[PDB]
RNA sequence: GCAAAAACA
């Protein structure tokens, strides 16, 4: 409660931090307790001197470190938990004010410290008489008396008899209100004791069955998937420019080139093609950035979701109803596999330029030469230049969207082959992209020199015959937003090389400790079942295919795609196991096929992955 | 003292600007020791980009060491900000420290590369090998230190004073002076928290779950990344 | 998806870490939460019976049902109470020194738990300003109410914070006061109550966003106490997964005849078929055979009571479309397909008494789980975090491995787990499967990730994120996860983005300023050559250069200098670790951030321990001061003068 | 247009 009359304030807020009184069981008269001593101890020191310095040092309460310090001083040590009270400096021992029933039964607590006892009615020991002065005892005598009157008009006798004969007692209290608080949402009590005798019923269950087979997935039925991802992929080609800078090969590009359109798609108008122009005109002249001009209206959808709203106002008709989205149902196209043939084709050039490491050890060189094998036998690979361009293109997106304007940036997209010549695949352009949040979308325009055109393949884009010096080159122009999350994500895209070189190290690694000896010009037999058949392919274009596949799955990445994967993980386990010869079974209602066909909507490599399942045998002999 | 006065009026300005804050409870700094506003950013490494690439990147303490224009470059926005290329200009033309102070900062980092470069490796070995991951003390240390009793053991390195007798008792004696005479130089009070890093660093005893092969001592611990795998196996001498 | 699957040389386990989505951009939740907080709210209410009635569940206090009610065909939510006590006491008389250890911490080291452990828990929404803020925030704004409310200052245990708690909560008014924000025993139960819902970001491998409940600071403390509890019993169970166990069992070389099989499966809706109260009667089990006393079970049964009334937060409304308008309607406006819950709406809250959410009581699920697994029945080994579990039988006739399999699931069922069917796979043969993202073939448990190492600089300065990029490269290694070649072509990527996010790769003003000033690259930083190598992820920069020769004494003095203007992580202090970069919330930091800065000077000890030293800050600072000047060995007269200005 | 049970424009 409130301060007790005889305690005066300064000891009071004191002891306010000392111990947790609320988690004691008497922590006011705990804390009462403890306001005596210190009391006691204060009234003991008083206004006394031993050889101009203070008799007495009352070390209760008081900051540590000054008491090391004292003790450090005199020559003295005391545990912090049994710090004595007091010193006396005319006879050189501590003091440690305590409080007894009687005074008949007291004993010396230890050798460290001498006790001052008191019965609480404010007589002292012998040994507290033969210490103390006469005054100091009469004094103890005038708080001790007039604090018992304070526990006697309270009735806390008991309560202060139980607090001086043992230690502290931890508790913790909930009250009636907070307990009929608690007590609302449910049946039992707060320690809830239900009336019912401890039992396992037996209870009748259904029957565990055998997966014979292995399951089919279910091919969807509809149009089939166009390409739906941020840069064009195997169809990506490059112009050679003559050796020098970005700015001199845009130059070059925008001097002798002649654009017409070939297909227009409505997604992406044919108008847009100034806004690129512009674009390339700009960025030789050395500007980067560039005004605005009409057709970034349409280019970038500048004021879009402001017209889209009054067109939603203006049609407005019947009564509100829950909002039911759907997904269109889409089927395996056939640039899939065109995709992945397409992917793995040879190049001249390596296209994977990564700084080695340092090699101290033999072990650093196992490694290196490990990397550099990887790096020789999936380099020269159309996939391999495919994921440079991505992540040129996402890095210069990326590095150039944090500005926040309200003008059109120009971030081409050019490599250097080992002689110089430079590599133009394409330009994106980015637009005022007033990005607030990280999955906010950057408005695109991205151009990229095209292989071959496919409307099938590419409906929203729109083709353009590009003509340089006397070369044709066909450019593909399309409308786009994509977010900073995405954008980062694929600026990284390097790390898509670590799971086919994570296969190729294990099947090396394994060779090597099968024969225990490293040869880094394994080119092993791998058995798949290809075709619906059973044939063999070498590591290394195994290797390549896998990393076609793992750029394919990384660029069609979506939850459908890591739903699909993280479901068929199982069955990729029961399939692995039914080859060693193993039973597989289920139990009741179990479909496992069914989480995997939940996530086939209209993913083209989703699809694509679930009719390579498909062509696999189902049963194992 | 010029050590004392500044101290003084540090903390009557403590007193005056923030009354309120002063009046909390001294245990109560646990809790806004990380009182920040700022929220948690999910995706820190996805600004390093920008940050790096915006004027002025670095945040500095007012100095009269690194010029204002250094051969047409500004190199502080005159806190006060620094340019990206700041700690470039002081890797040449800054002040320099003693050699006991490099000495000491470069201590416990110092003792694992002799470590790396003193012991000889035997030849790899391939073959199927099995490694199962036990909780082993990752780092060797100069003496070997029961936890719980670290703190205590930092406490008679760095404030011997500001300790109690039953934390003095359980501190590792023979720990305290080695730790002592090689962190004297950067006992200080600017760098203290840096030094009780490199002393906690030097004798703790932590326990990580690393692949073994053999049973691993703590010397062999802090190279596991390289000694062993599921196909080879390294042996050191 | 058949070039996956190698026929020869390697096995499909293997390979299997191919499925998987690293390099691609995680999924990404969009716009309202509301449908599938409603969802996960619902569930609980349709699978209370056979046959689904939810208007009948909707008015059931303690999730109890009869053994005939319980659902083997279909999800299940809630619990028996006989089958709660006999499993919980089978689980108590079991694992007896676990629950020996449950009992020293709770003599010894639950009174010593301090409250300023909240500050370290993740983001909090605040009563006060009705917002969400961060957790130090939320939980110096929390025991600063209660002081005000109950004229006393709060002890540092986090005991005290929750008898604070308990105090507060019993008083008809309490304020927080210049803004005076009034509240009432009612208001501030429905602040204690209510839940704050999210959606759950960057979460791969599912095709449905799933969102996440917070509790207020008002019960973290009770949380954080059930919580550490239930860790301390899960730390010394063997079928807890945590420890290793996956490799123990794997290992475990069963007989040469025995029929022995191998389950791995998920738990369906895990988070929404169970019941505070099942947790309640396993807790309160636990401590009265354990002999606690009675405020150790008021204490833990106060979360899962105040669970039991939560308020869960419905998000921003539900999507409804006139034409090709839309609009965002709470729920109970116009009807929908969770009309059933309109009774239930409190304000933007509901109240919901069955069913949890993911994110708030992960441990002890697990041991509801746990008990759940103690029979007679089943004598095989279990091994289950949350909602993921592996299973191994070692019988001898496949009729009772099956028997058994079908005693788990209906066990499991009892206090309503629910293992999904169509997830769960039980091999005939032990030997194959998989548990918390670690596939087992034969003697051979592989850690696979689930996220791919970022490669990237963490972005805190070039030297930390050096350090932290090798590291967590060297632990994906230590794993499993990464091997040679796999480590090294990671470092080399790393190295490669770590040059470019620094300015050290082509031509820009950085390399242009060394170039002019004639200022060599010296570290990796800078352009330099790379001095880390696969067996030297360990070693620090700045050293393995002064011991090879590439940085000489002389740059040695000059960056290392400690009194450069710019100043596990282990990186030694250099120019080149810098630095890059709510009305009454910014001056109010700065004066902590005054306060902190004081402190750390005086008082050398605090970046040891905690702060401990019971009083308050002024006091404290003025006395070591003082004792700081007392023993500074200068003349008397100085230290007279130098204390007269201490005020 | 990007996206996928609803946001960005």
């Amino acid at each position: 409660t409130d301060r007790p009359d005889h305690i005066d304030s300064r000891v009071w807020e004191l002891s306010e931090t000392q111990e947790d009184w609320i988690t004691q069981v008497h922590g006011h008269v705990r804390r009462v307790v403890e306001c005596w001593k210190y009391t006691i101890c204060c009234l003991i020191s008083n206004m006394h001197t031993h050889r101009g310095a203070p008799q007495y040092d009352v070390f209760k309460w008081q900051d540590r470190s000054t008491i090391e310090w004292i003790c450090s001083k005199k020559k003295v040590q005391y545990p912090e938990r049994d710090t004595p009270d007091l010193y006396d400096n005319e006879r050189a021992v501590a003091y440690k004010v305590l409080l007894v029933s009687d005074l008949s039964d007291h004993s010396p607590t230890s050798g460290i410290y001498h006790d001052l006892a008191f019965n609480l009615e404010g007589e002292a020991e012998e040994s507290c008489a033969l210490v103390l002065r006469g005054s100091q005892l009469q004094d103890i005598k005038g708080f001790l008396c007039r604090a018992l009157e304070w526990v006697v008009s309270n009735n806390l006798t008991q309560e202060v008899v139980e607090t001086i004969s043992g230690e502290a007692k931890l508790q913790f209290s909930v009250g009636t209100t907070f307990r009929t608080l608690l007590k609302r949402d449910t049946d039992w009590d707060v320690i809830p004791t239900p009336r019912v005798e401890p039992n396992v019923p037996r209870i009748e269950g259904r029957r565990w069955t055998q997966m014979k087979k292995l399951p089919l997935l279910k091919e969807k039925e509809g149009p089939p998937s166009p390409w739906r991802a941020l840069l064009l992929g195997a169809d990506s080609e490059y112009i050679v420019c003559p050796p020098g800078t970005d700015q001199e090969a845009i130059s070059w590009i925008h001097s002798q080139s002649e654009i017409e359109c070939i297909r227009e798609s409505k997604s992406t108008p044919a108008s847009v093609i100034t806004c690129l122009t512009s674009s390339l005109q700009s960025f030789a002249e050395g500007n980067p950035v560039r005004s605005r001009i009409h057709e970034d209206i349409i280019a970038f959808g500048i004021n879009k979701k402001q017209e889209k709203k009054q067109s939603a106002s203006s049609s407005a008709s019947g009564e509100w109803k829950r909002a039911e989205y759907q997904v269109e149902e889409m089927s395996l196209p056939p640039w899939v596999e065109e995709e992945m043939v397409l992917l793995r084709s040879d190049q001249e050039d390596n296209w994977i330029e990564l700084e080695k490491n340092a090699i101290y050890t033999e072990v650093d060189g196992v490694a290196e030469g490990l990397v550099d094998k990887y790096i020789e036998i999936v380099g020269r690979t159309k996939v391999a230049s495919v994921i440079e361009k991505w992540q040129i293109a996402a890095t210069r997106t990326f590095s150039q969207l944090h500005t926040d304007r309200s003008r059109i940036t120009a971030c081409p997209i050019i490599t250097r082959d080992p002689s110089g010549n430079c590599q133009f695949w394409g330009m994106v352009l980015l637009g005022p992209h007033h990005v607030k949040r990280d999955t906010d979308n950057a408005p695109l325009l991205i151009a990229e020199i095209m292989g071959e055109d496919t409307e099938e393949k590419y409906p929203k884009h729109s083709v353009f015959s590009l003509k340089v010096e006397e070369k044709q080159f066909l450019l593909s122009l399309k409308i786009t937003s994509f977010s900073r999350n995405k954008l980062y994500t694929f600026s990284n895209i390097r790390r898509v090389l670590i799971q086919p070189a994570s296969i190729y190290s294990q099947v090396v690694l394994s060779r090597a400790a099968e024969n225990n000896s490293l040869n880094l010009e394994v080119n092993p037999e791998i058995q798949l079942y290809l075709e619906g058949a059973q044939r063999g392919m070498t590591l290394y274009q195994w290797v390549r295919m896998i990393l076609c596949l793992e750029f394919l799955m990384a660029i069609y990445n979506n939850p459908q795609m890591e739903g699909f994967l993280a479901n068929m993980r199982r069955l990729h386990m029961s399939r692995h196991a039914m080859m060693e010869r193993r039973q597989v079974f289920l139990p009741f209602g179990s479909r496992p096929e069914d989480k995997v066909n939940e996530c086939i909507i209209n993913n083209p490599i989703v699809a694509y992955l679930a009719k390579g399942w498909n062509s696999m045998p189902n049963v194992y002999y | 003292e010029c050590t004392l006065r500044a101290l003084v009026e540090e903390y009557n300005g403590a007193c005056k600007e923030a009354p309120k804050e002063m009046s909390k409870q001294f245990t109560d700094y646990n809790t806004f020791k990380r009182y920040t506003t700022s929220k948690k950013d999910h995706a820190p490494q996805m600004r390093l980009v920008y940050s790096v690439r915006k004027p002025w990147p670095i945040s500095m303490t007012p100095s009269k060491e690194i010029p204002l224009v250094f051969n047409g470059t500004k190199l502080k926005d005159t806190r006060t900000r620094a340019n990206i290329v700041v700690p470039d200009y002081w890797s040449k033309y800054g002040s320099q420290t003693s050699l006991e102070v490099v000495n000491a900062i470069l201590y416990a980092e110092d003792l694992k590369v002799q470590r790396f470069f003193s012991t000889e490796w035997g030849e790899i070995r391939y073959g199927r090998m099995l490694p199962f991951r036990k909780p082993v003390q990752a780092c060797p240390t100069i003496e070997e230190v029961n936890p719980a009793s670290i703190p205590h053991t930092l406490l008679q390195v760095f404030c011997p004073q500001y300790t109690t007798l039953d934390s003095k008792r359980k501190a590792h004696m023979g720990a305290v002076e080695k730790l002592k005479r090689v962190m004297e130089p950067i006992c200080k009070v600017q760098t203290q928290e840096s030094a009780v890093h490199i002393a906690r660093s030097l004798i703790d005893s932590n326990k990580k779950w690393l692949p073994t092969v053999v049973d691993h001592t703590p010397r062999t611990a802090e190279m596991a990344h390289f000694l062993c795998s599921k196909y080879h196996y390294v042996h050191t001498n | 998806m058949n070039l996956f699957t190698p026929l020869s040389e390697i096995n499909p386990t293997t390979t299997q870490e191919l499925l998987y989505a690293y390099t691609g951009p995680a999924p990404v939740a969009y716009g309202t939460r509301t449908r599938a907080v409603l969802e996960n709210i619902i569930r609980p209410y349709q699978y209370f019976y056979k046959e689904p009635n939810v208007q009948r569940a909707l008015d059931i206090k303690t999730g109890c049902k009869e053994p005939e009610d319980i659902n083997v065909e279909g999800p299940s939510s809630g619990f028996h109470t006989a089958s709660v006590l006999k499993l919980a006491d089978n689980f108590f008389r079991k694992y007896r020194p676990a629950m020996e250890k449950l009992k020293y911490w709770i003599l010894v080291k639950l009174p010593k738990l301090k409250y300023a452990e909240l500050s370290k828990g993740r983001q909090t929404y605040s009563f006060i300003h009705k917002r969400n803020l961060p957790a130090p925030i939320a939980l110096e704004e929390t025991v600063e109410f209660l002081e005000q409310n109950l004229r006393r200052k709060i002890g540092p245990t986090l005991l005290s914070y929750c008898q604070a708690i308990a105090d507060v909560m019993e008083l008809d008014e309490t304020t927080y006061e210049t803004y005076t924000i009034k509240f009432s025993r009612e208001e501030l139960w429905d602040q204690m109550r209510t839940l704050n819902t999210m959606w759950k970001h960057l979460e791969r491998g599912r095709l449905n966003r799933r969102t996440i409940a917070t509790p207020s600071m008002l019960i973290r403390g009770f949380v954080k106490i059930v919580e550490d509890a239930a860790k301390e019993i899960l730390e010394n169970v063997p079928t807890s997964g945590v420890p290793e166990k996956l490799a123990k069992l794997a290992s475990k070389q069963t007989f040469h005849t025995a029929v022995t099989g191998e389950l791995s499966g998920d738990q369906e809706k895990f988070n929404e078929c169970l019941d505070p109260d099942a947790m309640r009667l396993m807790w309160t089990v636990f401590l009265r055979k354990l002999g606690c006393p009675d405020w150790i079970m008021e204490l833990f049964n106060i979360p899962f009571m105040v669970f039991k009334s939560k308020l869960a937060d419905m998000g921003e409304g539900l999507v409804y479309t006139k034409g090709k308008l839309t609009d965002r309607k709470p729920l109970g406006e116009m009807p929908s397909e969770f009309d059933d819950l309109v009774r239930n709406v409190v304000g933007n809250s509901i109240s919901c008494r069955l069913g949890m959410f993911m994110g708030m009581y992960n441990l002890t699920s697990t041991l509801l789980a746990l008990i759940s697994i103690e029979r007679e029945e089943l004598t095989g080994s279990h091994v289950e975090s949350s909602d993921d579990f592996i299973h191994f039988f070692n019988c001898k006739t496949h009729e009772e491995m099956f028997k058994q399999a079908e005693t788990l699931r209906l066990t499991l069922k009892l206090v309503g787990i629910n293992m999904s069917p169509s997830k769960c796979i039980l091999i005939s043969p032990a030997g194959i499967g998989e548990f918390n993202s670690k596939f087992h073939h034969r003697d051979f448990v592989g850690n696979v990730a689930t996220e791919l190492p970022a490669l990237v600089p963490n972005g805190t300065n070039p030297m930390t994120d050096l350090a932290m990029g090798l590291n967590v490269i060297k632990h994906s290694v230590n794993t499993g996860q990464m091997n040679l070649c796999t480590g090294a072509l990671a470092m080399r990527i790393f190295n490669h983005a770590y040059k470019y996010a620094y300015m050290a790769l082509g031509v820009t003003r950085r390399t242009r300023f060394m170039e002019e000033n004639a200022i060599t690259p010296l570290l990796t930083n800078q352009g330099a050559s790379p001095v880390h190598s696969f067996s030297t992820m360990h070693l620090d920069e700045v050293a393995l250069r002064r011991h090879l020769g590439l940085l000489d004494e002389e740059t040695l003095r000059r960056i290392l200098n400690p009194n450069n203007p710019v100043t596990e992580d282990y990186s030694v202090p250099s120019c080149f670790k810098y630095t890059l970069s709510h009305k009454a919330l910014l001056n109010k930091e700065e004066r902590y951030q005054r306060v902190t800065s004081i402190i750390n000077k005086l008082f050398p000890e605090v970046l040891i321990q905690e702060a401990s030293a019971p009083g308050t800050v002024r006091e404290s600072l003025k006395r070591r001061l003082e004792l700081v000047v007392e023993r500074s060995d200068l003349d008397e007269e100085r230290k007279k003068r130098i204390l007269s200005r201490i005020f």
